[PDB]
DNA sequence: GCATGCATGCATGCAT
DNA sequence: ATGCATGCATGCATGC
């Protein structure tokens, strides 16, 4: 339907704003994040959600859209249940040394369950862990991981939440020894068990390293591969028109510019990963706006584009990963043959 | 083309 | 036009300190500066930005320039607020040991961030780190690394500074052996995606060594050459000429030398990148200067050169540069071919 | 030949 | 060079 | 017055 004309009136900031807060519910986002609501609501003894897409694919803004969701759906019963909280989301760190730290997890996990009003979680753990006279949940650093970890879990007993978020999953692969992946993951297998607490994991593919350490692991997790756009199919080149043409027509401009016919280029430079698109557009509609022009160029768009070298390495990245997550029909005969009779 | 809603 | 003629009865330290000062606007430089400001002002989701510029390219002098300019540009928004800061920069501390340290690292960070209006902020969240009280803030030893990355991570994401700072950043390459390059630039990476500010990398060619390292670090980095003024183009040499003729006129001398007439021993001797160029003139002002000489000779110049043994080297290093960040139209098609694109 | 300006 | 957990010795607050 | 008990600071010991 195209962005409000009274944005014209209003200064350059207020139209870039819009155009930040503007989203595409375009059919891949929809369709996993339908998967990925309905998963959360029953986890069904699953311990992990795998959510792994393409560098650019906007997992991120899925995890954010998720939360507001369900935050929005648990104010009614919220109203309530004082001392419940829907949704806990926490980014992983990437440690500085060569393994990642569990403490400073830990540490942040509290802290990221926090509540202003202490009458809903009165004690937190043994010692060293309560609050400082203030909101913050202040952490001493001689309190041990394994106390801390047990003082995790019991307020993640005692809160509840119906999800736990780790954003950037991919940073869990920070290790020694090439075995220790399992125990790594392990660890936070046991901590989602003893918690009875649903962990999603979202990240870029090179957490498809964490996909089939074990068995028990394998069945305890639940797959959902943010698909980007590909050219091979003229299904997904008609979304990613469709997409271009609402992006077009959002961008608060004097006139809009013919961003459709340079649906090629476009995809050349964003491998069809709609969260590169919209930042690129968002680069080069700041850029007009600097300017103060009527009309975006193809110069404007060259000017604030990727370069190929960085392009080709995602693409490399992308195909690497989409070549771990392919499936065919050939293999689930094969599974069945190794099973016994196959149709 | 298929316009798509704010998400 | 050029140098203030009043400046001839002026001392020798005075004619120095103004030739010291001054500064040319080459078109490279003009270019650089824009894209970089362009892309500071709105980052829009990339976490970096990298230039990538010779030894005597002039990096340091652009990081100076933008600084100021963007201290002038937020100074009238201060009245508002006063807990923000705009810009902080701080140089990468080259390691005594075979590793980075990220603790003196997250140290200096912390220390750069000192505001006089300590009461705005008035705590830094973690145990160990306060006021000096007069004019300082005192960190203690036994804080721990994670703890000084969160205290710093908190007081960026209170201050928000419009662009993080990171001279000589060739110095986190400074690692042991094995595959932890990717790590050393992933810590970087998580730190400024938890406090939403895009971290400017400068150095030299060295700094290649981070340029692709991964499908998420290349897309949300921006890579900035600063060229050098090549020898194969007319434009080049003819924009070096000119700033030749500018330094000429500009250098405070009775009689104004003849430079353009030895540009092929100026470019011998600099490699085109025109801050050597101006370092070697200023040596060579001094050198005239202290003996009250009316104009500078071909014996003057050559007494302050740069050795071609050291040149030699200046040069395999550029061109070892130049060739990593060349991009032809080869690579574009490369890539669509390698993509469903068919063209 | 241009005498370029100030930075 | 730093991290991190654990053990010990000393200071101090309380109770008799 | 004082003895006891605990909390904290520091060394240390191994690992990275
Ligand atoms: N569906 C979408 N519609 C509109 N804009 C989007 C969408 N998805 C992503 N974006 C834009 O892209 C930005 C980055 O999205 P994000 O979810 O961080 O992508 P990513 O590929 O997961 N990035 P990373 O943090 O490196 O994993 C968002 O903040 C939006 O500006
Ligand atoms: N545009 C310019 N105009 C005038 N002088 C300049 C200019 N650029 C550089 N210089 C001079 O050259 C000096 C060195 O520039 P700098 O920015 O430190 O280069 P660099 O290659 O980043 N140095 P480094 O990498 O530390 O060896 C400056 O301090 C100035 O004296
Ligand atoms: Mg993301
Ligand atoms: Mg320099």
């Amino acid at each position: 339907t195209g962005f409000p004309l009274e944005l014209l009136t209003r200064p350059a900031t207020e139209r870039l704003a819009y155009f930040e807060n503007y989203t595409v519910a375009h059919p891949r986002l929809k369709e996993v994040y339908e998967i990925l609501m309905r998963t959360i609501a029953e986890p069904a003894g699953a311990s992990f959600i795998f959510v792994y897409g393409a560098s650019g694919v906007g997992k991120t803004t899925l995890r954010l859209r998720v939360e507001q969701k369900l935050t929005e759906l648990a104010l009614p019963k919220l109203e309530s249940d004082r001392a419940r909280v829907p949704v806990v989301g926490i980014e992983a760190i990437a440690p500085e040394s060569r393994y990642f730290n569990w403490k400073e997890y830990y540490t942040r996990a509290l802290i990221t369950l926090e509540e202003p009003l202490i009458d809903h979680k009165f004690d937190y753990g043994v010692r060293g862990i309560s609050r400082d006279n203030f909101g913050k949940i202040n952490v001493e650093s001689k309190v041990v991981a394994p106390a801390l970890r047990r003082a995790l879990e019991n307020a993640l007993i005692h809160r509840h939440p119906d999800v736990f978020f780790v954003d950037e999953a991919q940073h869990f692969g920070k290790v020694a020894s090439g075995y220790k992946l399992q125990d790594q993951l392990d660890c936070l297998k046991s901590l989602a068990n003893m918690t009875g607490i649903l962990h999603c994991l979202l990240g870029t593919y090179e957490l498809l390293t964490f996909r089939n350490l074990s068995g028990q692991l394998s069945r305890r997790s639940v797959d959902i591969h943010f698909r980007r756009y590909c050219a091979d199919s003229p299904e997904d080149v008609q979304a990613f028109k469709s997409v271009l043409l609402t992006f077009q027509q959002h961008l608060p401009l004097a006139e809009t510019p013919n961003l459709v016919d340079h649906w090629e280029y476009f995809y050349e430079r964003t491998l069809g990963c709609i969260g590169t698109l919209k930042d690129w557009l968002k680069r080069v509609l700041s850029d007009a706006l600097d300017r103060e022009a009527t009309t975006i160029t193809l110069k404007d768009l060259q000017k604030r584009a990727l370069s190929v070298a960085q392009c080709q390495k995602m693409f490399k990245e992308i195909q690497e990963g989409e070549r771990q997550l392919s499936e065919t029909e050939a293999d689930v005969q094969n599974l069945r043959s190794a099973l016994g009779l196959g149709a | 083309l298929v316009v798509y809603e704010e998400f």
